[PDB]
């Protein structure tokens, strides 16, 4: 497996610099996010309506993306559903404070569907 | 003719990238990333190219132990 | 760093249109241009990885059958 | 077998796109020799004295490849040691004139070494 990975760490080095060198602001938006832990949960769909599902690590990720029940990301507006913790208890749009912040069970995952 | 031709290109790779991190043991999914690397190099202006480059991107970085990109990111700033 | 980025994603796509000729039904040369694929995404200067490419390219150019080059320089012509 | 020849077609377009903004020598000279139908025959070597087999259509592109022994090809010298015909029968390098070039069996094969 040496040799095997020395050639997929090329690849993935390259495959990064060109992304790098396309300058998508999409792009740029979901790979900036997956850096700070913000990953999504299955493939990012582009009909109206459909389901994604995002992490959130930190609140000063939530609140960099998140506006009211309006969810920015892969520079696209998505209408949150659902926002659940690490216990798969739901949580509530209201309890997302800057007071609160600390008192729930970081990351959460936001359902939201596309607009 | 244009920047075209340098997504169609990373689509190449990205696929080729997932195949692998052997990707392909899921006929599911596997069927879900050639579609979209089908349709990117199908694709007739830049806006349909990017928006199916996103949803192929998403497949490689819903992968948490795949690519930590924070490693690639060291391996580039010690060389620039 | 430089356009060594664009040399190494050529070759991704180069072995991936010899697959889709059906050249791994050799296993003595399909081997030869995954081995090239392997040199080029390794090499270190240009110099080499160029060299490598035109190896690599040739593989391709040998196959008359293959691909028509003035026919894609048509389909290219066409629309500009 | 057509959902996948247009995969393929726009692949290729593609692939010599890429390699059309690459603008290098030794690349732009092994495409632009196919385009006229000079071809080569194997695997373009890198090691020295590693043998080469290159296909010349007409005596037109002869000239511009062969001057003397030396033929010059992919941005490297070579040194011819077989020329044959279409019918495997071994030419002589002095028989290859503009005098006796409508004479020979065009095209011709030149096995030839790395400098």
């Amino acid at each position: 497996e040496d040799k095997r990975a020395k050639v997929t760490s090329a690849m993935q080095t390259m495959l990064f610099t060109m992304l790098r060198k396309l300058d998508n602001d999409a792009l740029n938006n979901i790979i900036n996010n997956a850096r700070d832990g913000c990953v999504p949960l299955n493939i990012i769909p582009l009909t109206t309506a459909a389901k994604l599902m995002v992490v959130i690590p930190d609140y000063n990720t939530y609140k960099n993306t998140c506006d009211g029940t309006t969810f920015t990301y892969a520079s696209a507006l998505w209408e949150i559903q659902q926002v659940v913790d690490a216990d798969s208890k739901i949580v509530q749009l209201s309890e997302i404070s800057m007071d609160n912040s600390p008192n729930l069970a970081w990351p959460l995952i936001v359902t939201a569907l596309r607009a | 003719a244009s920047k075209m031709s340098d997504v169609k290109c990373t689509s190449v790779v990205l696929l080729s990238v997932l195949q692998q991190l052997r990707v392909e043991s899921s006929s599911k999914l596997w069927a879900q990333c050639v579609q979209l690397h089908n349709d990117i190099l199908l694709a007739k202006d830049t806006t349909e190219a990017f928006e199916k480059m996103v949803s192929l991107l998403s497949v490689l970085l819903s992968m948490q132990g795949a690519v930590d990109i924070n490693k690639l990111c060291e391996e580039m700033l010690d060389n620039r």
